[PDB]
């Protein structure tokens, strides 16, 4: 489908973590997800159905889906936070998936 | 479009008894209960019908379950529908069921039923989708995946929704009838009833709209609206109307009847010698006695032609391709 | 010709084939084109040869009573005992 | 269009004045079968199925019932209960240049059933040879062209032949002639007329409720006893006045 | 857990059929519809292709539709393909994707086949 709206690069470094804002009207029909790109080029799912993290995850936060935009799963930062996020807001039954160019996370 | 939903066919249905449920309504006039011999094509009773499993929802594991089939049409079918949560959003028709013959699209929608006659490139098994949003609760925009090639379309009609939506099973039952010239629609929505057979009583199958098209119609496919995902057949996980979506297919045959605090209906066909006697006397009660009804005759078993032994052919070309007359 | 005690009385009927010998009953109609009620009326057990053609659908007795439903050639029928169309 | 490829329009929702149609003098050959042409636009007909096509003008006689040979057996068949009309007129300025776009069905496997359209174009093998596309002896392709050259004799000209199909006294009437509706008479010995169902009667009121759908009920004798008003939608019961003698 | 052992990325001309592999580990094979997600080195991810569990329907994405045929066979135990007539677009790290229907998600991601044309 058409590409999702994302920020390209956010650079911030106090201890307070700013939320990445992903916008669009396609999140009501099926909703905006998060995909990693870890060091090692080994992506995992970290949060699914906007609500639950799977078993044995490094324990971070979740999503809430307040209206249009969703605040993401990022908690207080460790040294392994180089990996970034992919917005993925799906469709109903034509089943098109758009990941976008992604984000970055660097302190 | 074609997401191909032909299934190598699963667990078969039984054919349960149709009690009556199948008398539609002729005429607008003012008489009350007048024992009326009019002649129109109505349902035979206590013979075979069929129903089928719509979305045959299994237990822990199964397959994907959209199995909505293409059937021939003997110029009129009683339809019935146990389903209450409005997955039936229309019907499609055609003889060739291709772009060769103009093809009936009738498709229900949240505020209307679109009626269309046009030769479409049919998908072999299309489907419609009703889902849930995350944000709005019940926004039921419907994705019409059934008509693709809009070539030579003339007929466009906006109507009321035919199936509308309350605890128990509402039979929303139909009689459609192909007649050349005008096509006839005869429908009933019952109130709430818990019969796991086709629910009890007669049907007040009222008429709503007429189609002035009346072409050749040979073959049939009804429509089911389901948000089926692409993803996992074992974890199918649609879960909309598990098992009560069963819809019931009648048949019609040439057959005669009687109508009836108002007029309602009844019969006038000859099937056994007793109904042959009631046919010849034109009376529903027949008294005691011997009655000459009809006539028997020994039938021709085969055919023979007896022609003599000649071999050559006659001189047609000796005058028709000759010199002169 | 059918023979009945009345639709008020019963649904048991008897059929007289008129004037014919009756090995020929399964070719004398298209009962195969008819409903399969008529295959009982094409072949059956309650067959008695009678002077005006034979009778099916009824049981022949020797015991003479009052002529309720007349058939022809001295033969009459009635519906009695468990009740049956007797001849 | 062509004769085998005949185009059908279902014409609905008309105040249809057919009296100005045939009185237009361009239409050469005009006949009608179950209705006379005098009293067409005084009635209601519930539809027009007009089937429209161009024949060469020599071949226009094969369209009557009880005909065959090229049009009725192969191209387009009219049945013996065709109640409608036949309209034919020349189109040598329209459909003739050497015009070769119009075609004909020359062969079929069997006799053509009436009011169907066949566009089968695999060849007809009249002999035992399974031919494929060739035009030899006893195996022939079924479609050849109307060669509408304008410069030949009489009968070679393209005749636009339109037949009109309709049914008489069916219950939803939506194609009618030009006539303004009058108003209700209330138990008078009137010359009644309801969508062509005419006669003399006394029109009374009606209070005992059938079902919803069609126009008329009728008696044991098959004459109408109670009739629909096409605008207000109630029922006037037809009784007479003064039957009997002195 | 699932991690998709896929290999055989290598030499291809532009406009040449290479039959790349996506063999699998962990999951049952006629009860999951496997996707494909590509990623160029230097850009982000994008979904490309998906089949069903018997080769019934073969969806591809909105710019690459029809130019691939991903399929399956129950005996070969790989995922074979012909990429047909590329227009200098197949310079990426291909992945497959197992989805399990938590309203259209993707669960685990393997190591990555890389196919390269030489310009
Ligand atoms: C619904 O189901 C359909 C059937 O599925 C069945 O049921 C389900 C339930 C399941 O159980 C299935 O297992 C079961 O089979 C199904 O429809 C099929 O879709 C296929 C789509 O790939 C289709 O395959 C293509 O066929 C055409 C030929 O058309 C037909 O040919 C036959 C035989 O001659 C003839 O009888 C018919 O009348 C038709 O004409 C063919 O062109 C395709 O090849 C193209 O695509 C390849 C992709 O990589 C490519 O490699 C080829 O080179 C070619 O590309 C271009 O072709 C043109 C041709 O003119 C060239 O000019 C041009 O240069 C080429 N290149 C470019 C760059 O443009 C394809 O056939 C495959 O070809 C490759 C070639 O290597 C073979 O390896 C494959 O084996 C071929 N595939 C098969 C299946 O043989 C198939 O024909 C359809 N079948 C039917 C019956 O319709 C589909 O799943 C569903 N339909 C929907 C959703 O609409
Ligand atoms: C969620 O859906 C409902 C209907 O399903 C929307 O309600 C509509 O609201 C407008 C505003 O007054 C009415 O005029 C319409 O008649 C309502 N119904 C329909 C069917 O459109 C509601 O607005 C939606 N919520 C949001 C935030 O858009
Ligand atoms: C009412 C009726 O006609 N029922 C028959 C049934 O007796 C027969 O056994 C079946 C064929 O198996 O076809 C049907
Ligand atoms: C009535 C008519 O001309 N229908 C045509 C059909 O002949 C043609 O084959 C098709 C193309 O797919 O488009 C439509
Ligand atoms: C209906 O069809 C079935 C076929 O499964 C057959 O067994 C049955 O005898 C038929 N007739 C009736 C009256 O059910
Ligand atoms: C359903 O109805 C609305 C309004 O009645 C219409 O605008 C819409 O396009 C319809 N949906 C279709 C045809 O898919
Ligand atoms: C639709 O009808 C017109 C009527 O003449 C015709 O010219 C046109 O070719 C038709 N369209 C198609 C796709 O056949
Ligand atoms: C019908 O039969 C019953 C018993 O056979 C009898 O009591 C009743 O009076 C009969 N009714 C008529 C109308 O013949
Ligand atoms: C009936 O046919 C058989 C053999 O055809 C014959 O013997 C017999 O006499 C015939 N008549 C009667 C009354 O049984
Ligand atoms: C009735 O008549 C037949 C005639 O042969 C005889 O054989 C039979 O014994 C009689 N009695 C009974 C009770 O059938
Ligand atoms: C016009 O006719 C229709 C159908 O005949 C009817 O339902 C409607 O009430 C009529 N309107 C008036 C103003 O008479």
């Amino acid at each position: 489908s058409y590409e999702l709206t994302q920020p390209p690069s956010v650079s911030v470094s106090p201890g307070q973590t700013a939320r990445i804002t992903c916008s669009g009207d396609a999140l009501s029909k099926h909703y905006g997800y998060w995909y990693q790109q870890k060091p090692g080029q080994a992506p995992v799912l970290v949060i699914f159905k906007d609500s639950e993290r799977p078993s044995g995850i490094p324990e971070r936060f979740s999503g809430s889906s307040s209206g249009t935009t969703i605040t993401l799963t990022v908690s207080g930062v460790q040294a392994e936070d180089e990996a970034d996020y992919y917005c993925q807001s799906a469709d109903s039954s034509a089943t098109y998936w758009v990941f976008g160019g992604g984000t970055k996370l660097t302190v | 479009q074609c997401v191909n939903l032909t299934t190598r066919t699963q667990l078969p249905p039984a054919y349960t008894n149709s009690f009556t449920r199948g008398v539609y309504y002729p005429d607008k006039v003012f008489r009350s209960s007048v024992l009326h011999s009019t002649q129109d094509l109505f349902l035979p009773f206590f013979s075979n019908v069929t129903w089928f499993h719509a979305i045959h929802v299994s237990g822990t594991n199964g397959t994907k379950r959209f199995d909505n089939p293409v059937l021939p049409f003997n110029d009129g079918v009683y339809f019935a529908s146990t389903e209450k949560s409005n997955i039936i959003r229309g019907w499609i028709f055609g003889t060739t069921l291709d772009s060769k013959t103009q093809s009936l699209l009738i498709v229900n929608n949240a505020t209307n039923v679109v009626i269309k006659v046009c030769e479409f490139q049919f998908c072999n098994d299309p489907f419609l989708g009703v889902y849930y949003h995350k944000n709005n609760k019940s926004w039921m925009e419907s994705e019409f995946r059934v008509y693709s090639s809009a070539n030579n379309c003339t007929f466009e009609y906006v109507s009321q929704p035919f199936l509308m939506d309350g605890n128990f099973k509402n039979l929303r039952e139909f009689v459609f009838k192909n007649i050349d010239g005008y096509f006839k629609i005869y429908s009933k929505h019952t109130p709430i009833n818990l019969v796991r057979d086709l629910p009890q009583g007669f049907s007040a199958l009222e008429p709503l709209v007429d189609l002035p098209i009346g072409i050749n119609i040979t073959r049939f496919q009804t429509l089911l609206a389901l948000h089926r995902s692409y993803l996992t057949p074992g974890d199918s996980s649609s879960g909309w109307t598990a098992g009560a979506a069963a819809y019931y297919v009648g048949y019609l045959q040439p057959r005669t009847f009687l109508l009836k605090g108002t007029i309602t209906d009844a019969v006038d066909c000859a099937l056994d010698p007793l109904s042959e006697t009631k046919c010849t006397l034109k009376s529903f009660t027949v008294e005691k006695g011997i009655y000459q009804t009809s006539n028997f005759r020994v039938q021709p078993t085969e055919s023979i032609v007896r022609f003599p032994n000649i071999t050559n052919l006659c001189p047609f070309g000796e005058v028709f391709n000759a010199t002169r007359f | 010709s059918v023979i009945t005690p009345g639709t008020n009385t019963s649904n048991q009927v008897a059929v007289l084939y008129q004037d014919v010998n009756c090995t020929e009953v399964p070719v004398a109609i298209h009962a195969d084109q008819l409903t399969p009620t008529w295959r009982v009326y094409s072949t059956g057990s309650n067959v008695f040869q009678t002077r005006a053609g034979c009778l099916i659908g009824a049981e022949h007795v020797n015991n003479s009573y009052e002529c309720d439903i007349p058939i022809g050639a001295g033969i009459c029928a009635s519906y009695q005992t468990s009740q049956s169309i007797i001849a | 269009a062509s004769v085998y490829a005949w185009n059908r329009k279902r014409i609905s929702n008309c105040v249809a004045d057919y009296s100005v149609l045939y009185n237009s003098a361009s239409f050469s050959t005009f006949k009608c079968y179950g209705v006379s042409p005098t009293k067409l636009n005084d009635l209601c007909f519930t539809n027009v199925y007009a089937d429209s096509f161009v024949i060469r003008g020599d071949e226009v006689r094969q369209i009557a019932p009880g005909q065959t040979g090229k049009i009725a057996d192969y191209n387009y068949k009219l049945p013996d209960d065709f109640t409608g009309c036949v309209i034919a007129w020349n189109s040598n300025n329209l459909d003739s240049k050497g015009n070769y776009n119009y075609l004909y069905r020359l062969f079929r496997k069997s006799n053509l059933k009436p009011f169907e359209r066949d566009i089968s174009t695999e060849i007809y093998q009249a002999g035992s040879t399974p031919c494929n596309g060739v035009e030899g002896f006893n195996c022939y392709f079924p479609l050849q062209s109307y060669g509408f050259q304008p410069t030949n004799g009489v009968g070679y000209q393209p005749y636009r032949v339109v037949v009109l199909s309709f049914e008489l006294l069916h219950a939803p009437a939506t194609v009618c002639g030009p006539k303004k509706s009058t108003n209700l008479v209330k138990n008078k010995c009137v010359n009644f007329n309801f969508n062509g169902l005419t006669g003399t009667g006394v029109l009374t009121e009606s209070n005992k409720k059938f079902l919803p759908f069609q126009q008329f009920g009728r008696d044991i004798a098959d004459t109408t006893d109670a009739v629909r008003d096409p605008q207000t939608l109630e029922i006037l019961d037809i009784t007479p006045c003064s039957f009997g003698g002195v | 857990q699932v991690q998709l052992v896929e290999s055989g990325g290598g030499v291809v001309q532009p406009g040449r059929s290479l039959r790349l592999s996506c063999a699998a580990s962990g999951f049952t094979f006629s009860s999951y519809g496997m996707h494909w997600v590509r990623q160029a080195p230097g850009k982000g991810l994008e979904w490309v292709a998906v089949i069903w569990y018997d080769g019934s329907n073969k969806f591809y994405a909105d710019s690459v539709k029809g130019r691939f045929t991903i399929s399956r066979d129950n005996s070969k135990n790989t995922l074979y393909l012909q990429m047909t007539s590329l227009r200098a677009e197949d310079t990426a790290v291909y992945y497959c994707a197992r989805a399990d229907y938590g309203d259209f998600f993707f669960d685990y991601w393997g190591q990555g086949t890389l196919v390269t044309v030489s310009s």
